[PDB]
């Protein structure tokens, strides 16, 4: 049987959301962020954000947003999690006391139901009459907000419309109205409908139905007096208000989509947008106002601002002061001012918050591939100091070179096709900027980096071929053969396929200042991963597994195969013995067989689980990270030869995140660090039958003691869900749940260790803070 | 004895649904709908196979030209 | 050109320049508001509805 | 208790009539006795719901053309709906039947339709739908029950709700036929 | 066309890594029945119906022969590895078929224990086709144990009731012939619905 605890090292860093309002007091200009499952609360001070309270929710946050029913002296809280765990909070504060109230709570999961493409959609009504979310196609749920009832009776109104890309709730409507972009085989198109509570339907809405452009992907409410809407395209912006139409097609917007946007002005006379490239716009809605009283809109315009963060999310503060919530990039607060700079900009960054997210690999002191395009970066993690180099490129694997003091980082630049010739970089990034440089013998241009140990300068950066992808890299020592090379997989990819069906495994090795290639083998696939393995190269090629000698003669000749895979994305070993994680098909184990030379399908997981990430904890335990955000712990079954064929999953966790890399790196056995999509890094370590035993017994107790906030149980927040099952957690500790157990009073400690003393168990979670 | 044409289908009408339109007119051998290999749905169109000519006859005089969903059935002949 | 008159909450808030604690929900549990979704069908409903309906527009007459 | 339900329940160790048994032959034990504790048993369970009876019932309380009818003479029944959660069996009863017309005398052949919800908790049915009577001139037998499981079609369609991949019913046939066996999940295929 | 790789590359930086996104690309293995069907039963004539919901096992039937006899099996798929048969079960115990049967067979949308084969011939006989008249033949069939099973351990091809286990039934049904409506019929769990003609059956087995 397998104990395993689980633990936070770094908290998520990627913002997914963040939102304005009145929610600590009436007076206090809130800033509230999401970064998944943490809720950061900041007053809006005379000093530039005064952090109040960071709540950890017991859930993903899909749905954030602040709204004042009438009779409300302040702004309440809508959180929907992942897990469709609905609550409207209240911040409540008595002198020097901090409460967050749940007003009210309830899971809306529909047992039927498949969710949507664009995710789940949380919206409010401006006059609060009810909450609309979209959470699966064909359906539209409808919370009523009412104040004077035991519970809020939610329902299910059905849907025409499939594919809805966007949907807000219109400004100035006597009847709540839902404004929505949605797809069909015709196309793209703009629609409304009038929300009956009394009735439990939708009625024909405001205006007509229009047509829009094939790649228009956001709706804007815009407020009173203007109302109507506004919806944003690849190549076009158009407002719709009943009879009235804009429309302007602005090629400074043709480039990059646009993917965020912010209100300015109460009135909606401004707006922020932010696209994919980082770029930051203001859309203007010129007024006219007529004679009647009512104010109309006259026209559109857009402007280029400058330049910020890849924007996940924008929001305007105070004094031209904007914060950039970023995913794939640092946060940042940025000044807007009405004269440009030294190269025209009007956007001046002033502060910059620290994202490690994507974590796409890392080594170990811990060395990540961070952020993506732009915002590519290297980062230096240890007891936190984190130090940063920024590559202005996307990094995608990295592995170090003890005897050539370097790392080997494998990085993809984007190239426009230009008028003449054939490609050129749009930014200077770090595969442009090399002491020393080779070739091999939009668009993507992928190189193998050379980047110095101590100074992380780059020293060669190496060109790999016209359409060739590097997806695999290992720096190894080979056979009988002293040197240790810097060995990449490849992939052809061309714009006419779908598949790779070529590849290659180049051979480099790094000396003075310079990549010479060693040697080239040709593959009939894509190199998806590569290990060492006792002296030979162990590579998965598509939807098989080869075994590689390296010959004296410096060649690479093949000497086993496994076939049994759909695509054999990740490979780890230890000893002779292989843990083979496939991207649809789960994960599975095989043994090179010396005797023979061979390998032996030992046992596979027969469970549907679709793979992001695996690692071998022992000669016995196997961890898998898959696309649902949990981790699972494969054991072999311990008469016959079919029974010993089938790996068991004894260990089910719900960690909430996506895991892409494991690696290794008395109270706890092992050590295994986890690097995540939203910047998180992670620690999993094993643990002894009676360890497991008391530390469960301490998480029941702390259960019952420490409140959540939502009222959502700590035991369905860590349950193994997937769209298939949801199971109980089993096997695993929440080592965050029981770290807490230090920070709780201790009149409240006592009544957790009642019937083992406090001072007992003090010393028992002190020692298992030590882990990391 | 007698094989008919269905066409202009929806996308979503299953074999078992032509057989509960089509079987009240008569005996029918066999019905075939016609599917995509890659992306396994409807082609939109098939053969049904009645026992008997003339009740095949009477299946074509009430199904050809009339909405099943909301597009018009084509039924016909064959070879 | 068309930046110049952003939004003024409060003209201190950022004229002084720059460069949180987490918060354990003690044992206190003030709730009095639950949210269900409606059990029965949709197609169900909207029948269950008209049929309701019609019976009312028999009551009217008789 | 009431008299359009019939409910059955038998036991096994190692209406409709049932051939239960194991993979080789032989015919389990039928029985209802005394097993203590849950030691590995089979439960059969059998609903019935009897057309003839649901019919009679709605068309004496619920249909306002009740005191037109005469007899009724084939009928189809489609399923609209089955709301497994609510266990709600939504049914749509397709008549062929003989009524008076309006007081506009002379007996004639309508057709007309009565949805009815299922319980499977209580085995109670509810009427949710009466048609009205559409009279049948010149159209045949076949005729009239393909327009009326046309329109089932119709309203099932214009109802239909996506659902998760994994509470999909799998449903499997070859013909002797298909090219290519797909495990959809996890784009695989085995070409036939 | 989206790239597999480019497709694979989002994953990475955006963590959204489902099957409803690698929908419009083709089929990542292609395996000819041919390569991986035991040559045993070449001289058997089975007629493969496909995967199971989990993809660890594909079926097929055999409609062996006055009568006709029908055969339910089980065969462990492995991508190119051979096919091994797991189960083999006579479809409609003590039943005689004297017509070829349209079968299909379905499974629940939880229930990974149970599977139901749906069977009916044309048109029905009393040697002589008689019209008016349809045989329906259904089979509940429990399918192999996932794992090791401790009460299947226990034998003297032995298999405990809860993971060994058949039910059959057979019914007559008149003009208008019921429709056939699978994804209804077993939409509840554990419970089959079916048409009679004169009354609808909710059928429920369960193993305790
Ligand atoms: O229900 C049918 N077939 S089914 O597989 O149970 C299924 C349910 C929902 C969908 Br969508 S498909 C079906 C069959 C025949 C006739 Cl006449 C009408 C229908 Cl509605
Ligand atoms: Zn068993």
């Amino acid at each position: 049987m397998s104990y395993n605890y689980v633990v936070t090292a770094q908290k998520p860093t990627a913002v997914n959301g963040c939102v304005t309002g009145h929610f600590t007091s009436a007076e206090d200009l809130n800033l509230l962020i999401a970064k998944n499952t943490r809720l950061e609360i900041y007053v809006v001070t005379a000093e530039g954000l005064r952090p109040v309270k960071e709540v950890g929710m017991y859930g993903k946050i899909a749905v954030m947003e602040l709204f004042r029913p009438k009779g409300e002296s302040k702004d309440l809280l809508f959180i929907l999690t992942a897990k469709y765990n609905a609550c409207i909070l209240e911040y409540k504060q008595s002198g020097e006391s901090i409460d967050i109230i749940t007003r009210a709570h309830g899971n809306v999961q529909d047992r039927i139901g498949r969710p949507s493409e664009t995710g789940i959609i949380g919206i409010i009504d401006p006059e609060c009459r009810m909450i609309g979310l979209r959470l699966y196609d064909g359906l539209f749920k409808v919370i009523p907000l009412d104040r004077d009832n035991k519970e809020l009776k939610a329902f299910n109104i059905r849907l025409e419309e499939l594919h809805v890309i966007d949907v807000k709730f219109l400004y100035g409507c006597q009847a709540p109205t839902i404004c929505f972009v949605y797809q069909d085989p015709q196309g793209r198109h703009v629609k409304t409908y009038e929300v009956s509570l009394r009735e439990k339907e939708f009625n024909k809405g405001p205006w007509k139905q229009e047509n829009v452009e094939a790649e228009a992907s956001m709706v804007i409410a815009v407020p009173e007096p203007f109302g109507g809407a506004i919806i944003i395209g690849q190549e076009s912006i158009t407002y719709h208000n009943g009879d009235k139409y804009l429309a302007i097609a602005p090629p400074i917007i043709k480039q990059s989509t646009i993917v965020c946007h912010n209100r300015v002005d109460p009135n909606g006379s401004r707006y922020l947008l932010g696209d994919m490239e980082g770029r930051l716009f203001m859309l203007l809605l010129e007024k006219e106002e007529q004679m009647d009283g009512t104010v109309t809109l006259k026209d559109l315009r857009v402007e280029l601002l400058g330049e910020t963060s890849i924007a996940e999310c924008l929001t305007y503060l105070d004094n031209g002061v904007v914060f950039v919530g970023s995913r794939l990039g640092d946060s940042q607060l940025v000044k807007l001012n009405v004269d440009s700079n030294e190269q025209g900009s009007y956007v001046v960054a002033m502060e910059t918050f620290t994202n490690l997210g994507p974590i796409v690999d890392m080594c170990v002191q811990l060395v990540t591939c961070s952020g993506a395009f732009k915002e590519g970066s290297l980062r230096i993690i240890r007891n936190l100091h984190i130090r940063t180099v920024p590559l202005y490129e996307s990094p995608r694997k990295i592995c170090y070179q003890e005897v050539s003091q370097c790392f080997g980082v494998l990085s993809s630049r984007i190239e426009v096709q230009d008028t003449s010739g054939g490609t050129t970089a749009l930014r200077p990034s770090a595969s442009t900027q090399a002491l020393s440089s080779s070739v091999s013998s939009e668009v993507e241009v992928h190189n193998l980096l050379i980047i110095d140990q101590h100074t992380f300068e780059v020293l060669h950066a190496h060109q790999f071929l016209q359409n060739e992808y590097a997806l695999s890299l290992v720096s190894c020592k080979l056979g009988k053969d002293p040197n240790t090379y810097f060995i990449v997989g490849t992939a052809m990819v061309y714009p006419e396929e779908a598949e790779p069906k070529q590849g290659r495994i180049v051979v480099f090795q790094y000396s003075d200042g310079k990549l010479q290639t060693v040697a080239e083998k040709e593959v009939k696939g894509a190199v998806y991963s590569m290990v060492e393995f006792n002296g030979k190269l162990l590579a998965s090629i598509n939807s098989t597994v080869r075994l590689y000698e390296w010959t004296t003669e410096k060649e690479l000749r093949t000497e086993c195969n496994h076939y049994n895979n759909i695509m054999a994305l990740y490979l780890k070993t230890k000893g002779d013995f292989i843990l083979v994680g496939d991207l649809m098909r789960s994960v599975l184990l095989l043994a090179y067989k010396p005797m023979e030379g061979n390998f032996e399908e030992i046992a596979r997981d027969f469970n549907p689980n679709w793979m992001s990430a695996v690692e071998i904890l022992d000669d016995d335990n196997f961890l898998g990270a898959e696309n649902a955000f949990n981790l699972f712990v494969c054991q072999k079954d311990s008469t016959t030869d079919e029974e010993r064929q089938h790996l068991q999953e004894v260990g089910l966790f719900h960690l909430g995140e996506f895991v892409n890399v494991f690696c290794h790196g008395t109270p706890t056995q092992g050590s295994v660090l986890f690097g995540t999509v939203n910047g998180m890094i992670g620690l999993v370590t094993s643990l002894s039958e009676s360890w497991y035993n008391l530390l469960l017994d301490m998480q029941n107790r702390l259960n019952k003691v420490i409140k959540s906030v939502g009222k959502i149980e700590h035991s369905f927040w860590r349950s193994f869900h997937t769209e298939r099952k949801t199971e109980p957690a089993t096997g695993f500790i929440d080592g965050d749940l029981i770290e807490s157990f230090l920070d709780i009073s201790r009149p409240k400690m006592q009544e957790v260790v009642a019937n083992a003393t406090a001072d007992d168990l003090i010393k028992v979670v002190e020692e298992l803070t030590r882990i990391h | 004895r007698m094989r008919l044409y269905v066409g202009s289908l929806h996308f979503n009408i299953t074999e078992d649904m032509l057989r509960g339109i089509f079987e009240p007119f008569g005996r029918i051998e066999s019905i075939q709908l016609m599917m995509d290999s890659e992306t396994g749905r409807s082609k939109g169109y098939g053969f049904i196979t009645f026992s008997d000519s003339e009740c095949a006859k009477k299946a074509l005089e009430q199904l050809n030209g009339f909405e099943l969903a909301g597009r018009p059935m084509k039924v016909g002949h064959v070879t | 050109d068309f930046l110049k008159g952003l939004p003024v909450y409060n003209k201190s808030n950022f004229s002084r320049f720059h460069a949180p604690s987490v918060y354990l929900p003690t044992r206190e549990y003030p709730s009095e508001q639950i949210i269900v979704t409606e059990k029965t069908n949709i197609l169900l409903r909207y029948l269950h509805q008209q049929w309701d309906k019609k019976n009312a527009a028999k009551k009217r007459d008789q | 208790e009431p008299g359009y339900v019939n409910y059955t329940k038998l036991y096994y160790v190692l209406s409709l009539p049932f051939v239960v048994t194991d993979l080789r032959g032989r015919n389990l034990r039928p029985m209802r006795e005394r097993t203590a504790v849950q030691g590995q048993y089979l439960t059969v369970e059998q609903l019935t719901l009897d057309f003839e009876y649901v019919i009679n019932e709605v068309i004496r309380h619920d249909a306002t053309w009740g005191h037109q009818f005469c007899s009724f003479s084939d009928y189809d029944i489609v399923i609209l709906e089955v709301c497994p959660e609510t266990n709600q069996v939504l049914i749509n009863i397709g008549l062929l039947l003989l009524a008076f017309p309006s007081p506009t005398l002379r007996p004639k052949t309508y057709h007309t339709s009565l949805k009815v919800a299922w319980d499977l908790n209580t085995g109670i049915f509810e009427t949710v739908s009466v048609g009205d009577l559409t009279e049948v001139k010149g159209q045949t037998s076949g005729s009239v029950w393909s327009s009326y499981r046309k329109s089932c079609v119709d309203m099932v369609m214009k109802w239909l709700v996506p659902e998760s991949s994994g509470r999909y019913v799998n449903r499997m046939t070859n013909e002797a036929s298909l090219k290519v066996l797909a495990d959809s999940e996890r784009y695989t295929w085995i070409v036939l | 066309r989206e790239h597999v790789l480019k497709q694979l590359e989002r994953v990475k930086i955006s963590g959204q890594l489902s099957p409803r996104l690698f929908r419009k690309l083709p089929p990542r293995v292609c395996v000819s029945l041919k390569n991986i069907v035991d040559e045993d039963f070449l001289y058997a004539g089975h007629i493969f119906l496909g995967f199971s919901k989990c993809g660890r096992y594909v079926l097929s039937y055999t409609s062996s022969s006055s009568f006709y006899i029908y055969h339910l099996y089980w065969w462990e798929f492995n991508v190119h590895s051979k096919l091994k048969l797991v189960r083999q079960v006579r479809l409609f115990q003590d039943e005689e078929i004297y017509s070829d049967l349209y079968l299909t067979v379905c499974e629940w949308p939880s229930d990974a224990s149970k599977v139901i084969v749906f069977g009916f011939n044309t048109r029905s006989a009393n040697m002589m086709s008689d019209e008016n008249h349809r045989d329906i033949y259904v089979s509940t069939v429990a399918v192999p144990p996932p794992g090791r099973c401790a009460a299947c351990q226990d034998a003297s091809n032995a298999q405990c009731l809860r993971h060994g286990f058949m039910l059959h039934t057979k019914y007559q049904v008149v003009y208008p012939f019921p429709t056939f409506q699978p994804a209804f019929q077993l939409k509840k769990d554990q419970v089959v619905l079916l048409n009679t003609s004169y009354s609808l059956v909710a059928c429920a087995v369960s193993v305790h």
